């Protein structure tokens, strides 16, 4: 859904990148892994920006899975990563670009959110909606929803994926609430709120069949329960609010069906016994969303649209405006990290003019 | 999960 | 013997013959033998009771409260031998064994009753 | 005053501090923990029996940090048993964090953070302890509001406590020998005395290490 | 204790718990 100047690549390849030998660089970290001595986030980033084939992405992967487990693995820089990100593109290496951001723990690859909206738009534009499914589970898990424009494209696909899927199982019910709370608390309008709501019923499922435990653990989700009652809370906030706010149905059948369901149908206790547990309020919960749905229906605060349709119009709205925020933020960091290259080769090269001299003396 | 697996192709000397 | 850290200790030391407890409130260090080098006895205790049946505790409180002052530690017993005199508050240890036995003897009361009543 | 020196104890001490450090065993191998038996396979001492709950299902702080942007800097890190002893927010502002190179999965080594124990703020940074406990868990950005909202509240602390029955009694008398006449009671001021909690984290610089025998 | 201090601590130490105590004899009983 992203505008052609916003992946257009001509400012990256427009760096001034100095030419060096992948077969050179990658003999001289071999040399300094044999020796266990740490690897200059200099040499790696020399490696990544000489990447000019196919098969170089297999090579560069290895050294930057061995740079991963080096001393000097903190000190991987941001532009390498989007680098990476870039080469992988360039040369039709999608799934590659996939495997490490999979495997970020054995790669460091932590992309801002300017390099996640190129990668989730790829996926887009080739229809590759199993791939940028996962694309926005890494943005939820490592929480890079601080960009409206990362929210707005989370939204289109998370919503797209849901209407064909059927089938929920109670990790993907944690996933796909998780990656909808996320930017829905971000979204001041009808599909922010409805995506907390619709995240909110998909993660209280979980919460009492898995288990609170199974909510956050490796989840960026809190560990105090009340999933189900934050979702009344969502109606409760809509049914005070201007008319701008609505919420969509879709959302609130979800929400009903799974409070029906749960109605109709390793210990470690960790609640106080004497706070009420969440089963023995179903009850309440059923009660009190039949009240809210009474509310809201009498008050007009439901939207007839579907999530899809009504996802698709917001972004047509605000995409463009957010694209250009983006792009100037994206220029400024082009213009940072040429400055903090420049640095390190210079750093280095008075190093090594400077051991030269030193030894010449000795 | 296995680690990648070390593969090099020299070319840069014929 | 210059041992390897440690700390000077305000405890017991036994001594009397087989059957006949006697204790020496001595100040040593923590890494000493419990009868061997001592730095300064400071008093001296007397667990079992004398014609007059009274337990007689010599408490040197001018040099305890010297070595306590210099850093010396205390150990468990002679932190209950001080509260029992009044010089320390009472260790939490006699207060919750006092409770303890109360409980203990309050169900033996009930025990007894009920033989006594159905039998 | 001559006396036979001995060389080769001087030989031998400089030899085991050296290989003590050239040979050091690392966080990943040291902490490592089989979930199976609950003993460590460097040692083979087991874990204490009420650890094993909670090694089972909780991580440890870096195995959150390995999955963050520079090893999670400036977030906050709490602990299950901070959330289950004490309402109050305690938590970790990280600062600086050294990972374990040698590790697979960089799921092991230091961390240095601002403390906030019971609400209270730490002023100066310092290293981190328990970093190696299964106990560490990882505050979401949008729950930071919630969780680190915290109000101070007012205190109570008695400052003032009877003497013990003897030395109250030596006191007055004391008085009394030197002509002094007073009915006040003299007591202790307990205000000084700063009681911690018996978790309240302690200085990891001056904490040891285990030692470089495996097994 | 209060109610919640004594459910934390159950909380803590689940399949390892005694019997609660109520306070104590306000004297120590006899035999009769």
């Amino acid at each position: 859904l992203l505008s052609s100047a916003y992946v257009d690549s001509h400012k990256w390849e427009a760096r001034e990148k100095e030419h060096y030998c992948l077969a050179d660089l990658a003999s001289l970290m071999d040399k300094t892994f044999e020796r266990k001595l740490p690897v200059s986030s200099l040499t790696i980033s020399r490696l990544i920006d000489n990447i000019s084939s196919r098969e170089e992405i297999d090579h560069a992967e290895y050294y930057l899975y061995k740079f991963r487990h080096s001393p000097n693995c903190w000190y991987l820089r941001n532009w390498t990563i989007h680098t990476w990100i870039r080469q992988c593109l360039k040369y039709d290496a999608q799934d590659k670009a996939l495997y490490t951001l999979v495997n970020k723990v054995q790669y460091g690859i932590f992309p801002d959110n300017f390099t996640f909206n190129l990668l989730m738009d790829s996926f887009i534009k080739k229809e590759n909606y199993k791939d940028a499914l996962s694309v926005v589970f890494e943005v939820m898990m490592q929480e890079a929803f601080e960009v409206p424009s990362t929210q707005l494209l989370s939204l289109y696909v998370l919503f797209h994926c849901l209407a064909k899927k059927t089938d929920f199982s109670w990790e993907e019910e944690r996933n796909f609430g998780a990656s909808l709370l996320l930017p829905g608390l971000k979204q001041k309008n009808s599909v922010g709120f409805s995506s907390q709501l619709y995240g909110y019923a998909l993660l209280g499922k979980v919460e009492l069949q898995q288990g609170l435990r199974a909510v956050y653990h490796n989840m960026p989700l809190i560990w105090k329960p009340g999933y189900l009652d934050r979702a009344l809370q969502v109606m409760e906030k809509v049914a005070a609010s201007p008319e701008d706010i609505k919420l969509c149905r879709e959302a609130l059948d979800v929400l009903g069906a799974v409070l029906k369901a749960l109605t109709s149908a390793e210990k470690l206790v960790e609640q106080l016994d004497i706070e009420e547990t969440e089963q023995s309020k179903l009850p309440q919960y059923l009660e009190r969303f039949k009240a809210l749905h009474s509310k809201l229906q009498a008050l007009g605060k439901i939207e007839s649209e579907g999530l899809l349709s009504l996802t698709t119009q917001l972004v047509k709205e605000k995409l463009s405006t957010c694209e250009a925020e983006d792009i100037a933020t994206y220029e400024q960091n082009l213009q940072q990290w040429h400055l903090d290259l420049v640095q390190l080769i210079q750093r280095e090269q008075q190093q090594r003019e400077q051991a030269k001299q030193e030894y010449q003396a000795q | 999960q296995p680690p990648p697996k070390p593969v090099i192709v020299d070319k840069h000397r014929p | 013997k210059a041992y390897r850290g440690g700390h000077l200790t305000i405890r017991l030391a036994l001594g009397g013959c087989t059957n006949r407890p006697f204790y020496r409130i001595v100040a040593a260090h923590n890494k000493c033998p419990r009868d061997g080098r001592f730095v300064e006895q400071l008093g001296s205790y007397d667990p079992l009771p004398n014609s007059h049946g009274e337990k007689l505790v010599a408490l040197n409180l001018d040099r305890i409260r010297h070595w306590i002052g210099c850093g010396a530690h205390l150990s468990k017993p002679m932190e209950k031998l001080l509260g029992l005199a009044g010089f320390f508050p009472l260790h939490p240890m006699m207060i919750t064994n006092a409770e303890r036995l109360r409980r203990k003897r309050a169900r033996e009361v009930l025990l007894a009753s009920q033989k006594t009543d159905a039998e | 005053k001559k006396v036979r020196p001995r060389l080769i104890a001087e030989l031998a001490r400089r030899v085991r501090a050296l290989r003590e450090q050239l040979n050091r065993p690392r966080d990943s191998q040291l902490y490592a923990v089989d979930y199976e038996t609950l003993t460590r396979p460097f040692s083979g001492r087991r874990l204490p029996v009420r650890a094993w709950a909670d090694v089972r299902r909780e991580s440890r702080l870096l195995q959150l940090l390995g999955r963050l942007p520079l090893f999670g800097l400036g977030r906050l890190v709490t602990r299950k048993s901070w959330l289950w002893q004490h309402d109050e927010p305690c938590y970790w502002r990280l600062t600086r964090v050294r990972p374990d190179y040698t590790a697979q999965n960089l799921d092991h080594g230091k961390a240095w953070g601002i403390l906030t124990f019971k609400g209270k703020t730490e002023s100066e940074a310092r290293e981190i302890e328990h970093v190696m406990y299964h106990d560490w868990r990882l505050v979401p950005k949008h729950e930071e509001e919630a969780f680190t909202a915290f109000t101070p509240a007012p205190e109570d602390s008695l400052a003032s406590v009877p003497y013990p029955p003897l030395l109250r009694a030596m006191i007055i008398a004391e008085r009394q020998k030197n002509g002094d006449t007073s009915t006040e009671e003299p007591m202790l001021n307990v205000q000084r005395i700063r009681m911690e909690p018996w978790d309240y984290p302690a200085k990891q610089e001056d904490k040891g290490r285990a030692k470089g025998t495996p097994v | 204790p209060p109610e919640r201090e004594l459910s934390r601590l159950r909380r803590l130490y689940q399949g390892h718990l005694q019997e609660e105590s109520g306070p104590p004899p306000e004297s120590m009983p006899k035999m009769p």
